[PDB]
């Protein structure tokens, strides 16, 4: 058997600036998946006149979202990193604030190192759902490095 | 200025137009357009010579030389010291 669990999982972000020590992200929401990334296109292809095809390299953004629980430390740290404007921080060759996540998947060790990337979106205010019970807040980021997995 | 874009070098190069761009969209940074023109010349290569004596010469027309007064003298003392 596979084990495909998600139970452990633990996510560390060390931004540039903003939290150049970095938090902890473990307690993910129960509504909205924990983790959702969309899939990666970094391959284009063309069809030439004859019929052919022809394959070529593009771009391409890694799209990460994670989704945490209203209220939490992690949540509140999260807002934390959304509302710091680019503007008010100093600029070297890198990026903006360059945020790094390290996802550690279960005691399997699977260690991404996603990087060269920044937060994108996310809730400013927690929304109140129909039921009464605030929606889980999910922070979208996007990274330009996407290489380091192990195991 | 020489335009390296990718393995495809361009020399004699010139600015020929730029418009920066500000807007909402981008509050930090500002997009901006930039468009140069090769300068033609007749040669594209050109021959030189490595030591310092041996220019081909140019020739300056007529000139129309221009008139200054120190008498004789001057140029005497001066050629003296």
């Amino acid at each position: 058997m596979i084990n495909v669990s998600g139970f452990g999982t633990g996510i560390v972000i060390v931004s540039a600036s903003s939290f150049p020590m970095g938090f902890s992200l473990s307690k993910f929401a129960d509504d909205e998946s924990p983790i959702s990334s969309k899939e990666l296109e970094p391959f284009g292809y063309e069809m030439l006149y004859d019929g052919g095809l022809f394959a070529f390299d593009k771009a391409a953004p890694l799209e990460v979202s994670v989704s945490v629980i209203a209220g939490s430390e992690d949540d509140i740290n999260l807002r934390i990193l959304l509302n710091s404007k680019k503007g008010s921080f100093r600029f070297l060759p890198g990026i903006i604030p360059d945020m790094t996540t390290l996802v550690a998947t279960l005691p399997d060790g699977g260690r991404t190192v996603l990087s060269n990337g920044t937060i994108i979106k996310g809730p400013a205010i927690d929304t109140i759902q129909n039921t009464g019970r605030r929606k889980g807040n999910t922070y979208t980021f996007v990274f330009g490095s996407y290489l380091g997995a192990q195991t | 200025y020489k335009v390296i874009t990718r393995g495809m070098v361009f020399e004699r190069m010139m600015c020929t137009s730029e418009a920066l761009n500000q807007t909402p969209d981008m509050i930090s940074a500002t997009p901006a357009r930039l468009t140069f023109s090769q300068v033609l010349v007749q040669n594209p290569k050109p021959i030189m010579f490595r030591n310092a004596g041996d220019s081909s010469m140019i020739d300056r027309g007529l000139a129309l030389a221009e008139d200054v007064v120190g008498s004789a003298g001057d140029l005497f003392d001066y050629a003296v010291n």
